[PDB]
């Protein structure tokens, strides 16, 4: 029941602020240490801080030194990273972990922190039409931030998916489809309806594929 | 401050090979070099600490050693779990370091992507864009070249590509590249083409249609 | 129990983690 749950991820301005939080179970955290790794999309881990809670003793990266604060609270087994002064290059998924010294043996599955100026977008939805097995989808179209999930007939759907990953267009706005494949003995019987969901925005949209 | 120089970038190995990832470091780091598993979207887990010794539930395939700076971890046998990136750590003193990670992917046999083209939506055209999809669907290995014409143009800076990560079933790869451009200059053209290259195929497949039929 | 613990300490409770 070893737990690390990260929270208070989000998207946040340049310059701004935010609190990140790291609820630990199944283990005091004054036993161990409590590391803080980030990943940029597409990219390697970087470690950012680490602190001995039973000590108070603290490490920082040199690139968020001064910026950025990590510290914690053993009567609430919890861990936090103050971050300041917020930069583009900070976008990332930030992972907690425990471990002795800087091994780091077990990690929480992170919070994405994105810091842009730009504001949330909800996508718009459009059907990928077919035209013996068919394909057909939807663009999930210019949305920000990410991420948004796709599934198809409410997830009874499963079988020949592919959600592609999200690529930034020149707008600064996210885009994707996600398409399937199936035999063409069903496009007229059967329905196929992809399921989308931006909670940054609070978008909720199911759009009908017809050929 | 410890570097972590870690070879290579990725590879490509079939099930049952032995597959060798190296991490070098830039100054003693004695025995103090962790090594971590991560899968597309998940927390990576630790599976070798000091160089050679096996973290819990890490099956027998996996193995470290050490040789001075080097350090190297070794699966016997790849097997389809195994597919995911790599990354050494020293935990020797701060700053902390992590080398660039290795991607595994697993080895298979040529296969040719079935192609499919998808005109704008209606609705689309309605808001003022116009995207146009090339689908290359269950295809094998990832290289693969993708070029749009209109009215038989090779058209150049105006698609984006996108590809799945390997299958868990199949081990192939998808790619969809998606051309979009403002309404008025999608009707400004009639035929929209994707000519796809792939080792699986003969010749190059073209999916093209007529902007209004 | 801090962030300085030696590479053996360091060994020592991954493998008494290891163990149990
Ligand atoms: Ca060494
Ligand atoms: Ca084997
Ligand atoms: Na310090
Ligand atoms: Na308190
Ligand atoms: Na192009
Ligand atoms: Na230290």
């Amino acid at each position: 029941e070893v737990q690390l749950v990260e929270s208070g991820g989000g998207l946040v301005q340049p310059g701004g602020s935010l609190r990140l939080s790291c609820a630990a179970s199944g283990f005091n955290i004054s036993s161990s240490s409590i590391h803080w790794v980030r990943q940029a999309p597409g990219k390697g881990l970087e470690w950012v801080a680490s602190i001995s809670p039973y000590y108070s003793s603290t490490s920082y990266a040199d690139s968020v030194k001064g910026r950025f604060t990590i510290s914690a609270d053993t009567s609430k087994n919890t861990a936090y990273l103050q971050m300041n002064s917020l930069r583009a290059e900070d976008t990332a998924v930030y992972y907690c972990a425990r471990g002795p010294g800087y091994a780091m043996d077990y990690w929480g599955q992170g919070t994405l922190v994105t810091v842009s100026s730009a504001s949330t977008k909800g996508p718009s939805v459009f059907p990928l039409a077919p035209s013996g097995t068919a394909a057909l989808g939807c663009l999930v179209k210019d949305y920000f931030p990410e991420p948004v999930t796709v599934s198809w007939n409410s997830g009874a759907l499963t079988s020949g998916v592919h959600t592609f990953p999200a690529v930034l267009q020149s707008s600064g706005l996210y885009s994707l489809s996600s398409v399937v494949t199936v035999p063409s003995s069903s496009l007229g019987t059967q329905t196929y309806i992809c399921n989308v969901n931006h909670k940054p925005s609070n978008t909720k949209v199911d759009k009908k594929v017809e050929p | 401050d410890i570097q972590m120089t870690q070879s290579p970038s990725s590879l490509s190995a079939s099930v049952g090979d032995r597959v060798t990832i190296t991490c070098r470091a830039s100054q003693s780091v004695s025995s103090a070099v962790a090594w971590y598993q991560q899968k597309p979207g998940k927390a990576p887990k630790l599976l070798i600490y000091s160089a050679s010794s096996l973290y819990s539930g890490v099956p027998s395939r996996f193995s470290g050693s050490r040789s001075g700076t080097d350090f190297t971890l070794t699966i016997s046998s790849l097997q389809p779990e195994d597919f995911a990136t790599y990354y050494c750590q020293q935990y020797y003193y701060a700053p902390i370091t992590f080398g660039q990670g290795t991607k595994v992917e697993i080895k298979r046999t040529v296969a040719a992507p079935s192609v499919f083209i998808f005109p704008p939506s209606d609705s689309q055209l309605k808001s003022g864009t116009a995207s146009v999809v090339c689908l290359l669907n269950n295809f094998y290995p990832r290289e693969a070249k993708v070029q749009w014409k209109v009215d038989n143009a090779l058209q150049s800076g105006n698609s984006q590509e996108s590809v799945t990560e390997q299958d868990s079933k199949d081990s192939t790869y998808s790619l969809s590249s998606t051309l979009t451009l403002s309404k008025a200059d999608y009707e400004k053209h009639k035929v929209y083409a994707c000519e796809v290259t792939h080792q699986g195929l003969s010749s190059p497949v073209t999916k093209s249609f007529n902007r209004g039929e | 129990r801090g962030l300085d613990l030696s590479e053996e300490e360091v060994k020592k409770i991954l493998d008494e983690i290891v163990k149990d």
